[PDB]
């Protein structure tokens, strides 16, 4: 009866890497929240 | 003038309002402790500002008037449901521990946005450094779920990463069977429900991580149920204290003026609290979203600025 | 919670004519409900229709049939009464048109 | 037969699925300068040999 | 009374009015258009000794 | 009612609207002025008046 | 490109003195309604944004936007039909000074000229 | 056209090239982007010398200037790419790839 | 004629400043005030247009489209208001700004006089169209029905424009009267064939032609009911008014041109008119009848006839009402039982005899009933159509005998047979639904009392 | 960093690209590019983390070396004509260069690489200014040579970026990215008719700078990176998501929005031409930058996304800083088409 609107099935589509998902982007992961990478524990 | 990079450039310096007393203070402990009462007489014997625990509506007393607002505008949860029913199928759990660590950000910009404006120091009930023991009680008990943990160490790892650690950390150490009987002696019914097992995990969680990791950069001040009442003891160990191993000594007059631009615009403070992230638990679907937001916009003061509202007796307002 | 969101549930349908016998079918207070009725049947059928009808019915004839045809009748009348052929296959006068010379 | 499949995969149905293969194409890079740089290389010597030389 | 009633039904007049301006704008934009009045060859005729255009 | 004082006060900011009345009149005047200006130098120019 | 280079230009002049040689804009121009327009749509835009009541929080702000947008409006009416001018000026003169490159053509009658008929059938 | 000008301009093509091509390391690139400079400061001697532009004499100068700013600039950028993963790698620089 | 123009404008503010209870009310009867004023346009001359100034004009084919689209503002403002009775205030003032606005486009693209603005406001119209569908449909079709609706036509109409400015670089002017004076003869050059294709194919995809015309089915189903009726009764009339305009320059490469495109409007008029035959669902059933008449329109069109052109101007106006008013029925019962299968709700005529009579009446009109404009246009185009040559006639009778086949069997379907037991939730029809189908119906008959009015300007 | 030296670096950016624009000796204008890339690269990490530098070094890499190109093709037009003036580029091959390194400032297609990775790579304030600012010195500097134009290299490098500009915005999810490949492809649609008409460039610029402003304004405004946090916004600005959309049909080119005037005064000035073949692709393949905008509509105003619960408390916080100018560029984003002629002010 009311106004058909989105899900979190169709939102999660938009919420990938990339659209359009393939073989080789599939290992692809989304950039963090906050643009900032954890910090590579480099040994000294 | 409102504080931005104008009032910095000329004039306004916040190294020049610290005088040595400010000391950010969480005092910190197991359910139905003493620590009110002891932060509350820090307070009032320091000269500092003394903030309540951030509870469910702590984000209304400091918004429009500060009565509090509905609990289906506000929270959508509540703490005595979670007491009866704490493996309810609704996700209250979660919200609820979700919405308490939201409130308690929002409480320690409050206290930071104050301590770095006045100079005057600040007393805390709890932290967002130690909510996370609640969490953990809730994970082991089976409350909540592993995403939910999830999602939580997600966003406390980008917000609390922002902020600065309190100078000193107090902790009133009571046992589970004393604060039982505390419980059984209170008189709320709704309280009489926790189990042992969860004072257990909460006390766990506290002494195995909180206090250890706080150590290295704070000052931790461990005290008993009879040293908490001898509140000027207490207030005179923090009067000879050398706050040396944090990160507040290493801090500039640039670093102090980013993280005050921080502590105010609270929607800056919010904004990773709800990323798209889709936990059943906490995502709320468009139907609902929109009804209550068109109900919370239907509030007396509340459709626009503070300032235009001329149902709540704003005048002038074609003027402004 | 073996759901996904917290999402209202679907409401049911508001029938009109429960807290309104004789509702119209145009809003759900029954005074604006009645004038809404009242300013549609109005303007839709008494002043649109009717009196628009009347004057399209009751346009000047700008298209000039009426002229056309007492044209025709006078233009016949002239042409029959000197005995010509009452329309000639050239729209206009050759007289008045320079063809090419040859095409040869 | 005609207006749910044929009509379909003429013009809307090609259309996207090109422009979805093009965009896939273009769009998934290494991120690594060294191709860019490579593929900068390419288009100098491509611009001065075929555009340079018909003055 | 008049003052509530005329402050809930002013935007009863905002349609007729803008009616009457579209007729005066139609009217300034067709006196623009006088370059060739009472010069047709198919209406060209003598102005009468009262008047002074033959359409407005 | 509201817990804080509601930065921008409840009075409208006498300094900030006489300003911006003041601008919007100034250049009210200055456009007129200049309209006159310009309907004047051209009637001059071309000899019309 | 074409009238970038001209003889006898100030270059940031924005408004020469032979512009005064023409009829100003009048302050009841279409135009300069249409950027009151404009102006009245973005205070009511700033309104909005705001949170505040968009038809009457501000009225001196909109009367600000509004007035700024008709002062902009009118020199830019002004410059643009500076610039017209001065297009029809150089190609009246262009064409008047080569004769020879826009020759009057005979004149022809439809009554002589034969343009092949295409009938519909 | 003399072959010395032909040698320069074979040298800023070929460093050109060493520039355009990415190895491992960054302070490869960052010499052959100063080499480049370099031929360029050449190149613009031997013209201004060859036709006697007196007043041109200083512009070869104020390009070693910026020469170093570059320079500058790339040494720094160098530095923290180092210190946010310990060697100056061109293939670390790939996080902007998602 | 901005005395029409400007009252769309003050529609705008007063709508967007009326009390939240009476933005209805006011929105109907000042749009019927606005239809009234712009009745005053049906007395036109006879050899020459109404040139009111230098951008607006208006001749005896622009008259009734102005007429249809200023009186379908009011009807679909009456449909409407109720699907939309749970929504905020400020949400159906947007709703309504969006009618509004959709109607003033329209209402500058009839009259512009000149070809650029033209098909400026036709794009124009797409964008309060497209926002409509996607914002207020109900199902999770309408955001492709959207996208097909906006790429189909901004395909065929963007080289449409690159068409009308070289016209305009090479002739001087796009005026359309000094376009029509100064017209001239196209050589058969493939320079002068592509130009024809990028001035035609715009509209044709607007009618829309059979194999472009995809986009019609999903938009016309997935959009709410003021969408459908905007789209079947004046958005599919703009392609025609283009092609009789700019028909003008193209001749004499048409003669040769039409040949394709005919034989798509033919043949794909048996096409579609059969798949109303098999369709399950009442809105594509519509849909697709609307694109066989639209197919018709385009034979009219292209074998460019004064009895062709008559034709096509009457059955767009008849098919126009008659859409509307079909697509009006079903919505009733679809908001009666909120599904668009055709066999789900059967035997109404027993609960709803005054909305089976409406059904009848519509049906009947849709069918070219004699002495309808419907008849009235379509035996038009037949007769051309037999002039042009004696063979189209039996696919013409073809279409004929499949139109009602379709027709009568909706008829039958949702009116006739026994009610479905399970359904108890069929109210009586309210006074609005019935005075919408009054006010569709009764300007068809009264057109048909007096139809030179919209008979266009070959008339 | 400090309020006093990020505006020393700000106004020594902006004095750059002004001594680009007012030089008329190729050493200044080369010095102004200098200037400008010194002074914009600290711009770039004022967030200091991984990812800016790696913007920051890509950036300063790809300038450094258009920058080497640039002087080398100023040193050969000097070798081949004693002429520091910026002019007609005597010599062609002098000019092919200065074209392929103006073209890799710009970011024209192929050298279009670095411009997505950089806008994502930092914040929405350094990327409102690298799309709108960092574009004004190359097209200055190709605006004054346009007589010497190779029509054919400037032409497909064009229609080079509106493809691959058209074709990469569809894979894209992220904010940042999208914008950075509408700037690509609406850097085509500039230098397309730059050998033709420097004033429809310049218009088209005009047009391009208003509607890049509003739409960073809107996303910093509506603290947004992703689709989905995006999705987020109508929850509690149901205004900014409509202008939002408004903004970015306008972008898409629908008329009667502003977006629709640039292309259409291209369309005609090429048209005037004989060009008939090529503005047509451009508008078939700016279709594209059309669906993605309407894609990202759909996911922003025209759908209702699911909410969070914590959102609650942000619906009791209204803005602390409003960025000024905002409803303004926001109208004339919107509503400027029917005031076109105004553009004989631009010659
Ligand atoms: C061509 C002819 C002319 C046309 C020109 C173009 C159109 C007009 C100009 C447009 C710009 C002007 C206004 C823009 C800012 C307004 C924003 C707004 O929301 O308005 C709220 C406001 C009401 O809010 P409120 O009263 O403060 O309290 C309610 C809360 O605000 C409640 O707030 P809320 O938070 O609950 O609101 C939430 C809502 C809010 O969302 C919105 O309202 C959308 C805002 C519009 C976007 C504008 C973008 C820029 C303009 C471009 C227009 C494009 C036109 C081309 C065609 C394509 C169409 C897109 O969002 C949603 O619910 C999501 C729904 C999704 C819908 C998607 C479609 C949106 C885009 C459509 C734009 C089309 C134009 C609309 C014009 C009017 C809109 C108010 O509306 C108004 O009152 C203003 C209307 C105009 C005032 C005129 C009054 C003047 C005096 C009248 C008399 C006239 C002269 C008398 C003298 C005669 C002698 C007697
Ligand atoms: C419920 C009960 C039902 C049964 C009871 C019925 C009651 C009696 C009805 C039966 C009588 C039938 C009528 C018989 C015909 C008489 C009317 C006729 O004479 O009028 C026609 C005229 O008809 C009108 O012209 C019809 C007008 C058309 C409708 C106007 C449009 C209204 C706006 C609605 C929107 C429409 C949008 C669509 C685009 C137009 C004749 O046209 P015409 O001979 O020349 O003019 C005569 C005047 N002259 C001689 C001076 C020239
Ligand atoms: C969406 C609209 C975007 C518009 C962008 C902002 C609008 C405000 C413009 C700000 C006005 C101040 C700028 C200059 C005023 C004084 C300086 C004066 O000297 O400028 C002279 C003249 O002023 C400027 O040249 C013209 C500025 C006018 C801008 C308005 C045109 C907008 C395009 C049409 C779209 C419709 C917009 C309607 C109003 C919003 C420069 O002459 P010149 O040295 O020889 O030019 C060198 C470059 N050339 C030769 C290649 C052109
Ligand atoms: C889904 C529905 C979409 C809409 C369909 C629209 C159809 C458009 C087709 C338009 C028909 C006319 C186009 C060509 C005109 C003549 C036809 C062709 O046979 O030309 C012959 C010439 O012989 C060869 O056929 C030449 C053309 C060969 C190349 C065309 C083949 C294209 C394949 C069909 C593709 C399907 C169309 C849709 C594409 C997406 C005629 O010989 P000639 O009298 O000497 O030349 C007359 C033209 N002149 C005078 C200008 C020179
Ligand atoms: C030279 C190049 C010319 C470029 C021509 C541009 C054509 C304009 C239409 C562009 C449509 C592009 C569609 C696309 O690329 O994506 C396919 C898309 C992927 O779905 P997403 O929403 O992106 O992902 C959600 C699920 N994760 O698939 C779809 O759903 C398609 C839905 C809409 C299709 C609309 C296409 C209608 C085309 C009509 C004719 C126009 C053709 C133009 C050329 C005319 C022929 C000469
Ligand atoms: C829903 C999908 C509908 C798709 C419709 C899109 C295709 C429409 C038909 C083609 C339109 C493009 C024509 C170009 C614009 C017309 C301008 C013109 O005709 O001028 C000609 C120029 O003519 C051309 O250049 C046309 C070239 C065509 C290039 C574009 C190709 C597009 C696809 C062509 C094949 C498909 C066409 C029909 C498809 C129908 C849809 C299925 C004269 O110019 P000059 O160079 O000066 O010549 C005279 C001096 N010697
Ligand atoms: N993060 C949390 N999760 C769940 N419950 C919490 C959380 N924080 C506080 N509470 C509840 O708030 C109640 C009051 O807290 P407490 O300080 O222990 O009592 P009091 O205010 O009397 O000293 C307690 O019942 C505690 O369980």
């Amino acid at each position: 009866a009311r106004q058909w609107q989105p899900d979190v099935e169709w939102a999660e589509q938009f919420g990938g890497a990339v659209m359009y998902p393939t073989k080789e982007t599939a290992h692809w992961k989304p950039p963090p929240w906050n643009d900032v990478d954890p910090p590579k524990d480099t040994l000294v | 003038l409102q504080y931005g990079p104008l009032a910095f450039v000329l004039g306004e310096r916040t190294t020049r309002k610290l005088t040595e007393t400010s000391k950010v203070i969480t005092v910190d402990g197991n359910i139905c402790s003493g620590k009110g009462r002891l932060a509350r007489e820090i307070a009032e014997k320091l000269g500092l500002r003394h903030f309540p625990e951030a509870g469910i509506h702590y984000a209304d007393s400091t918004t429009g008037d500060g009565k509090p607002l509905d609990v289906q505008l506000s929270g959508n949860c509540s703490l005595e449901k979670f007491y009866d029913d704490p493996k309810s199928n609704d996700g209250n759990s979660y919200r609820l521990q979700s919405w308490l660590y939201a409130s308690r950000l929002l409480q320690y910009a409050d206290a930071l946005e104050h301590l770095l404006s006045t100079g005057q120091g600040v007393v805390l009930e709890r932290s967002i450094y130690s909510d996370f023991v609640f969490l953990e009680a809730m994970y082991r008990q089976g409350f909540i779920r592993k995403q939910c943990v999830e999602h939580y160490n997600e966003v406390k790892k980008v917000t609390a990463c922002e902020y600065l650690p309190p100078h000193v950390v107090v902790y009133v150490d009571v046992p589970v069977p004393e604060i039982q009987s505390r419980i059984q002696k209170k008189g709320n019914p709704h309280e009489m429900k926790i189990t042992a097992a969860y004072l257990q995990d909460i006390e766990n969680a506290y002494k195995k991580t909180f206090l250890p990791e706080m150590s290295e950069k704070c000052e931790v001040l461990q005290y008993s149920a009879r040293e908490a009442e001898d509140a000027e003891k207490v207030v005179e160990d923090i009067e000879y204290l050398k706050c040396d191993k944090g990160p507040w000594p290493d801090q500039d007059d640039r670093t102090f003026h980013r993280l005050r631009m921080l502590v105010q615009n609270k929607l800056e403070v919010l904004n990773y609290t709800t990323i798209p992230v889709y936990l059943p638990e906490i995502t709320i679907g468009a139907h609902q979203s929109d009804r209550v937001f068109q109900k919370f916009t239907e509030l007396p003061g509340r459709k626009y600025s503070p300032g235009y509202n001329e149902d709540v007796g704003d005048k002038w307002i074609w003027l402004k | 919670p073996t759901i996904r969101l917290q999402e209202d549930p679907d409401p049911e349908d508001e029938n009109l004519y429960e807290k309104n016998p004789d509702s119209h079918g145009y809003d759900k207070d029954p005074i604006v409900d009645l004038w809404n009725m009242r300013v549609v049947f109005f303007f839709g059928f008494s002043i649109v229709l009717v009196l628009g009808s009347t004057f399209v019915a009751y346009l000047p004839d700008y298209r000039m049939q009426e002229w056309a045809r007492r044209e025709a009748e006078r233009l016949v009348k002239y042409r029959e009464a000197n005995g010509l052929p009452l329309m000639e296959s050239n729209c206009f006068d050759p007289n008045k048109i320079q063809l090419p010379e040859d095409e040869d | 037969l005609l207006d749910l499949i044929w009509l379909e995969t003429i013009l809307p149905k090609t259309t996207s699925f090109i422009q979805m293969k093009m965009s896939i194409m273009v769009s998934n890079q290494k991120g690594l300068i060294k191709l860019y740089f490579l593929s900068f290389l390419i288009t100098i010597m491509i611009s001065m040999t075929l555009f340079n030389y018909h003055e | 009374n008049v003052l509530q009633i005329v402050r809930d039904h002013w935007v009863h007049i905002l349609v007729p009015v803008g009616f009457v301006f579209g007729c005066y704008l139609d009217r300034r934009s067709d006196e623009k258009l006088t370059a060739f009045r009472n010069k047709s060859l198919l209406f060209k005729r003598e102005l009468r000794p009262n008047e002074e255009v033959t359409w407005k | 009612k509201f817990y804080i004082r509601e930065p921008p006060h409840g009075s409208p900011d006498w300094l900030k609207v006489g300003l911006t009345l003041g601008t919007s009149v100034f250049l009210w005047i200055y456009l007129i002025k200049q309209h006159k200006e310009d309907v004047l130098e051209y009637k001059r120019r071309n000899g019309l008046e | 490109t074409m009238m970038s280079g001209r003889p006898g230009r100030v270059p940031l002049q924005f408004l020469p003195n032979e512009a005064r040689s023409l009829p100003p804009p009048k302050l009841t121009d279409p135009r300069l309604v249409y950027m009151g327009f404009l102006g009245y749509c973005s205070g009511l835009i700033d309104n909005a944004i705001r949170r505040r009541p968009v038809v009457s929080a501000g009225l001196h702000r909109q009367l600000l936007y509004v007035t700024s947008f008709v002062f902009f409006g009118y020199y830019l009416l002004k410059r643009q039909d500076y610039m017209y001018a001065l297009r029809d000026h150089d190609m009246f003169a262009y064409v008047k000074s080569h004769p020879e490159d826009f020759p009057e053509k005979d004149k022809k009658t439809y009554g002589e000229i034969l343009e092949e008929f295409h009938p519909v059938r | 056209m003399p072959l010395v000008y032909m040698n320069i301009i074979m040298a800023f093509a070929i460093a050109l090239a060493g520039l355009l091509m990415y190895r491992s390391h960054l302070m490869s690139s960052l010499l052959c982007l100063e080499g480049m400079m370099l031929s360029l400061f050449i190149m613009s001697t031997l013209i201004i010398l060859n036709t006697h532009f007196t007043l041109a004499n200083m512009m070869p100068i104020i390009l070693l200037v910026f020469a170093a700013c570059e320079a500058a600039l790339g040494l720094s950028l160098l530095v923290m790419v180092s210190n946010t993963y310990g060697t100056d790698y061109v293939q670390n620089l790939n996080l902007l790839q998602c | 004629m901005l005395k029409i123009i400007i009252p769309t404008t003050m529609l705008l503010p007063m709508t967007w400043m009326s009390k939240h209870n009476m933005i209805w009310i006011n929105a109907t009867v000042h749009s019927l005030l606005i239809s009234l004023i712009s009745l005053s346009l049906l007395n036109q001359l006879g050899e020459n247009s109404l040139n009111f100034s230098l951008t607006f004009f208006s001749d005896s084919l622009s008259a009734p489209l102005l007429v249809l689209t200023t009186w379908l503002l009011p009807l679909m403002l009456m449909a409407s208001q109720s699907h939309l009775s749970k929504e905020t205030t400020t949400r159906k003032k947007l709703y309504i700004t969006m009618l509004i606005l959709l109607q003033l486009f329209l209402i500058m693209t009839f009259t512009a006089t000149e070809l650029i603005l033209f098909y400026i406001l036709f794009e124009a119209t797409l964008v309060p169209t497209l926002i409509i569908i996607t914002r207020w449909g109900n199902q999770t079709e309408r955001l492709n029905a959207g996208l097909y609706f906006l790429f189909y036509t901004l395909a065929g109409s963007l080289p449409l424009l690159v068409a009308l400015v070289y016209i305009q670089n090479t002739t001087g002017s796009l005026n359309f009267l000094i376009i029509h004076y100064w017209s001239h003869p196209l050589s058969n050059s493939w320079s002068n064939i592509f130009m024809w294709l990028a001035c035609i194919m715009a509209f044709m995809v607007k009618m829309p032609l059979y194999g472009l015309h995809l986009w019609l089915p999903k938009a016309h189903v997935e959009a709410p009911i003021a969408g459908s009726m905007v789209l079947a009764a004046v958005l599919l009339k703009l392609g025609g008014y283009g092609m009789m305009r700019i028909t003008t320059i193209l001749n004499p490469l048409t003669n040769y041109m039409a040949y394709p495109f005919l034989m798509l409007s033919m043949w794909g008029m048996i096409m579609t008119s059969s798949i109303c035959l098999r369709q399950t669902d009442l809105k594509s059933l519509i849909a697709y009848s609307s694109v066989s008449h639209m197919a018709l329109v385009i034979v009219a069109i292209m074998i460019q006839t004064p009895w062709s052109f008559m034709g096509a101007t009457a059955l767009m106006i008849a098919h126009g009402l008659t859409s509307s008013m079909l697509f009006c029925l079903a919505n009733t019962n679809y908001e009666r039982v909120h599904s668009r299968t055709m066999i789900l709700a059967r035997g109404l005529q027993t609960l709803l005899p005054l909305m089976a009579t409406w059904w009848l009446v519509a049906s009947l009109t849709n069918l070219a009933l004699p002495p309808s404009i419907n008849l009235i246009g379509e035996l038009f185009i037949i007769t051309a159509s037999f002039s042009w040559s004696n063979i189209t006639i039996i696919l013409m009778g073809m279409n004929m005998m499949i139109t009602a086949l379709y027709s009568l069997y909706m008829l039958i379907t949702t009116q006739r047979g026994k009610y479905t037991h399970h359904i108890n939730n069929i109210k009586p029809s309210f006074t609005r639904e019935n005075a919408l189908m009054a006010l569709h119906i009764l300007p068809l008959l009264l057109l048909t009392l007096n139809p030179k009015m919209i008979l266009g300007p070959l008339y | 960093m400090n309020p006093i030296i990020y505006t020393t670096l700000i106004m020594t950016v902006m004095s750059g690209t002004m001594l680009v624009m007012i030089s008329s000796h190729w050493l200044l204008i080369w010095i102004g590019f200098e200037m400008n890339l010194l002074a914009m690269i600290p711009v770039l990490m004022k967030n200091f983390n991984p990812r800016a530098t790696e913007a920051a070094t890509k950036y300063f890499l790809t300038q450094a070396t258009a920058s080497m190109m640039l002087m080398m093709a100023i040193i050969i037009n000097l070798l081949y004509s004693g002429q520091w003036t910026i002019t007609k580029m005597f010599n062609p091959v002098a000019m092919t260069m200065m074209t392929m390194a103006l073209a890799m400032k710009l970011g024209l297609s192929p050298f279009h690489f670095w411009v997505p990775e950089v806008t994502q790579g930092i914040s929405l304030q350094a990327g409102l200014l690298l799309l709108t600012w960092q574009k004004l010195a190359p097209l200055s500097v190709l605006c004054q040579i346009s007589q010497s134009i190779n029509p054919n290299l400037m032409l497909t490098m064009a229609m080079l970026s509106i493809l691959i500009g058209g074709w990469g915005g569809l894979n894209q999810t992220q904010l940042r990215k999208i914008m950075a490949y509408s700037s690509i492809a609406h850097m085509g649609w500039m230098t397309a008719v730059l050998p033709y008409n420097t004033t429809m460039t310049i218009l088209n610029l005009l047009i391009y700078i208003t509607m890049t402003l509003a739409m960073f304004m809107l996303l910093i405004h509506s603290s947004a990176t992703t689709t989905l946090s995006l999705s987020h916004t109508w929850n509690k600005m149901p205004v900014i998501t409509s202008l939002m959309m408004v903004t970015l049909l306008s972008m898409g080119g629908l008329p009667p929005l502003s977006g629709f005037m640039p292309k259409w005064m291209i369309i005609q000035e090429m048209t005037k031409n004989e060009s008939i073949i090529m503005p047509t692709l451009m508008a078939m393949t700016a279709l594209l930058n059309l669906y993605f905008y309407m894609r990202l509509a759909y996911s922003s105003s025209l759908t209702m996304f699911p909410s969070t619960n914590n959102m609650k408390m942000k619906w009791q916080f209204e803005h602390t800083k409003q960025m000024k100018l905002l409803p303004t560029m926001i109208v004339l984003s919107t509503l400027v088409l029917p005031m076109t002629p105004a553009l004989s002010s631009l010659n």
